[PDB]
């Protein structure tokens, strides 16, 4: 039902370099339904293009992205009644997991996802919780680009992680893992 | 036999139909096409160089036309490989390409070139490098996002240097001189007076490479840039957005970094913490306040310094005054709501420390703010939503902190 | 109350009126933070060479006559009015003063000295050399030379101060380096000046001068 | 001859207050030759009648004096040649003796006026040099104004030095002292 993208770690045409063509196949616009982007992209083309997705890209800047052509910082997303959140991760200055889980609190958002310092791209739960990098989604770096589509139901997010690994099957290769999430 | 021989000689002898885009330009395009068009194997082509001369009495914007519209097939997917040559060849072009009109895609040209780049050796890198960076002198007005591709590139590179050096060894020269070379470049960039963003952008730039300097070993050069780069948080950024994302960054960088000392930290600590002291923003103020206890921090990395030489940065006595200070913000508050909000974020903070087994943080502040979040909580209530959200808060809170 | 160009002399001067005041009449506690908040002044918005070559006159100055904070404020601070002193990008101006810091430390005089700590001069050589060595790095990405020499003879003038302010630390290895290489650059090249001229009536003056 | 006003502390109508009725009286335009000003005036209705008070406006900054009617910093004058110099005294850091002579050399310059930070009026040869304050001239202060009249003859300055002293004289009272000067 809801494709909810959910991706980190990016720079276009920066870290990240062209939109892999699997994700260039992917991401046709409208029918993704909300994109929440972890910031840096640094590009305004990109960010056209992020727009060009779905019907909803839901922005919130990062520290590796400058200026902004009009984003805003950080930004809470219901569906169902889930916070979902997004920065780009930026407002920390510390990942440690209690760290992470407090956070959650401070803007009302109960699902985490940040980019990291060594760009993260790692996802675990912890503490009930889902500290989440999507991290690398597009080619970008410190291979798996990873974004997810996502249901989001209620407070539970069901994410099917796609991930995407270059590997000698001469593809970008696809590879899901879903991972049900429940907020508090 | 053509180009020259019939059409150079033509093109002396006729300036007379002359071009921009004329019938005669087309034709002379659609020809130039033609062997694109028909090719696998254009790059003949550029050693043909009527053809190459003849850019020059094209205008520019048929020169990207056509020429962009090679770039952009080869962007589409380049066809054939590398020599020397064709970094000549690259070249060329490059030079119709810094000026050859004016000062459009030229950033994804910069991936290709961008790309082109890991199988060979430092030098063409550096012929290149060099030539590129004397081509960019030719800007003034799209170039902010411009040059940093570049940047990662040798950047990129320069990780994948560092994961080569035992016959290399010379990544200290070229380093050296890269750093240097980009440094000069840099203070020419600045000092390009020009734009909104330079600021944010050129320090994004120095973290990166700082950054890089520190995982790589060269802080010797590093205190005069990171001065420099705080200068540009001090001056030159202006906006508290700007900002906001600004020093996340100045800290964080800090933090994986961790190369002066205390010694120049002192200094240095006392000022960012000052500049943070002298930002104005306050959801955001405190929290950092309160963060900036992770500067001494056991947990981790950052928390250190190698003109000492080693390990954490232990010692209580500015963690604490830090809270305290955060604490100031609170106390300067007077605007309540927000106030417990944080005092709760502080307290989840608290329970963080309890558990970083902040030894000389005694009990009696802990119990003061629970203390204290309560009666707060507690003890005055109107309108809000706020006061649903707070029980909420609380059980999770109580739930989590264990 | 936003508005104005000057609002951050004006400010600042005010600042030190008061500041000062402060520093005489006892009252130091509150002063950090002001202080703090001064310099910020002279930070963001302050934005000329002029303007800011007025007013970090007057931050030194001012400084200079206070006294209250010490060492422990200074490192943090010192270093930094350095720093943006060493942010400033006005040659003359910059060498002159950064050598200038020497006297921050120094035993000439009651500026030299801080109260946190409760009491006298400013007792140490380190930063004070290191301060004449970086006064020296200005000198040293001079590349232009003939400033490079009037200073240098400037420097030598200061030179002159700290043998006379018995600046024990400081080896004389370093006078000799310098008047020699003052005297290298001075004869040792030369072209069309008024300044030629001029190098000697100046070095007439000093001979006798500086005993 | 040259009736060259030289002259200290001030800050209009701030540290000096009114003009005193005896500058009020005394300074009367084009008549005066020379205005050589020590900075910080603050005030441009006063500096419009710095220049109204001779023909010359012989002007350098103050510490205590923010932005710029239009203010060059130093000047250095000659008359005779002498060079003599004056500037509100704000590129000290340090007023020590050897520091005011070597200060002569940076400018070239050969005569000192400068303002002080206890705002001093005092001037005394030291080293065959004067070092100047007139400091207080119009009313301000860390009682004597004093500015001088000087005839500038060659690198030698003859100043008298006319002092103000409010006294039970019932008057804004002048005592003139002669101190002579050459330049080296």
């Amino acid at each position: 039902a809801f494709l909810i993208l959910v991706i980190g770690n990016l720079h276009i045409p920066d870290r990240a370099l062209d939109i892999p063509p699997k994700f260039k196949k992917l991401l046709s616009p409208g029918k993704i339904s909300q994109t929440l982007c972890l910031g840096n992209l640094t590009d305004r083309a990109t960010y056209d293009y992020l727009r060009s997705i779905s019907p909803d890209l839901k922005i919130v800047r990062g520290r590796m992205d400058v200026e902004a052509t009009s984003l805003p910082l950080m930004q809470v997303v219901t569906h169902g009644s889930l916070r979902i959140g997004f920065l780009e991760g930026f407002t920390l200055v510390s990942e440690e997991p209690d760290v992470l889980l407090a956070e959650a609190n401070k803007l009302d958002v109960d699902v985490l996802c940040w980019a990291g310092g060594s760009h993260r791209f790692e996802c675990f739960e912890y503490m009930d919780k889902f500290f989440v990098n999507p991290g690398s989604a597009t080619g970008a770096f410190t291979v798996v680009p990873s974004f997810c589509l996502m249901d989001v139901q209620g407070i539970s997010l069901t994410l099917y992680v796609y991930q995407l690994r270059k590997d000698e099957n001469g593809t970008e290769n696809v590879a899901v893992e879903k991972v049900t999430y429940t907020k508090p | 036999g053509i180009l020259a021989y019939a059409l150079a000689k033509v093109k002396e002898h006729a300036n007379s139909a002359d071009l921009h885009s004329q019938p005669a330009q087309q034709s002379l395009l659609s020809l130039l096409q033609s062997p694109l068009r028909r090719y696998v194997s254009i790059f003949t082509a550029l050693s043909l160089p009527t053809y190459v001369s003849l850019f020059q009495a094209q205008t520019y914007p048929t020169r990207r036309a056509i020429a962009g519209e090679i770039v952009r097939t080869l962007l589409k997917n380049q066809t054939l490989i590398s020599t020397p040559a064709h970094l000549e060849n690259v070249l060329e072009i490059l030079k119709v390409l810094i000026k050859e009109g004016s000062q459009m895609e030229e950033q994804g040209w910069l991936a290709r070139l961008v790309h082109l780049i890991h199988s060979d050796d430092n030098d063409t890198q550096f012929r290149l490098l060099q030539m590129t960076r004397k081509a960019y002198a030719e800007g003034n007005e799209r170039i902010r996002t411009t040059t940093p591709p570049l940047i990662t590139a040798g950047l990129k590179l320069a990780r994948r240097f560092k994961a080569r050096e035992h016959y290399d060894d010379n990544w200290s020269s070229q380093s050296s001189s890269l750093f240097k070379f980009l440094h000069s470049a840099i203070s020419t960039l600045y000092t390009r007076v020009n734009g909104p963003g330079v600021a944010d952008l050129c320090l994004r730039l120095f973290c990166s490479c700082g950054q890089v300097a520190d995982m790589t070993e060269f802080e010797e050069v590093a205190y005069e840039f990171f001065a420099q780069a705080f200068t540009v948080y001090e001056e030159s950024i202006s906006d508290s957005k700007a900002q906001f994302q600004a020093v996340c960054v100045i800290a964080s960088a800090l933090h994986r970094t961790r190369n002066f000392g205390r010694e120049n930290y002192d200094t240095l600590i006392t000022k960012c913490a000052q500049h943070a002291s002298k930002l104005l923003r306050k959801p955001d103020q405190c929290r950092a306040v309160y963060l900036a206890s992770h500067l001494w921090w056991a947990t981790p990395i950052a928390a250190r310094g190698e003109t000492e030489d080693t390990e954490l940065y232990r010692d209580g006595k500015r963690v604490l005054e830090c809270l305290q200070r955060a604490l100031r913000v609170a106390d300067s508050c007077m605007e309540t709501a927000t106030s417990i909000e944080l005092f709760v974020e502080i307290l989840d903070r608290y329970v963080y420390y309890f558990d970083q087994r902040n030894e000389s943080v005694t009990t009696k502040y802990l119990n003061g703010l629970i203390e204290l979040i309560h009666s707060n909580l507690a003890g005055n209530q109107q309108d809000s939503a706020s006061v649903e959200a707070s029980r909420k808060h609380f059980i999770q809170t109580l739930e989590m902190i264990q």
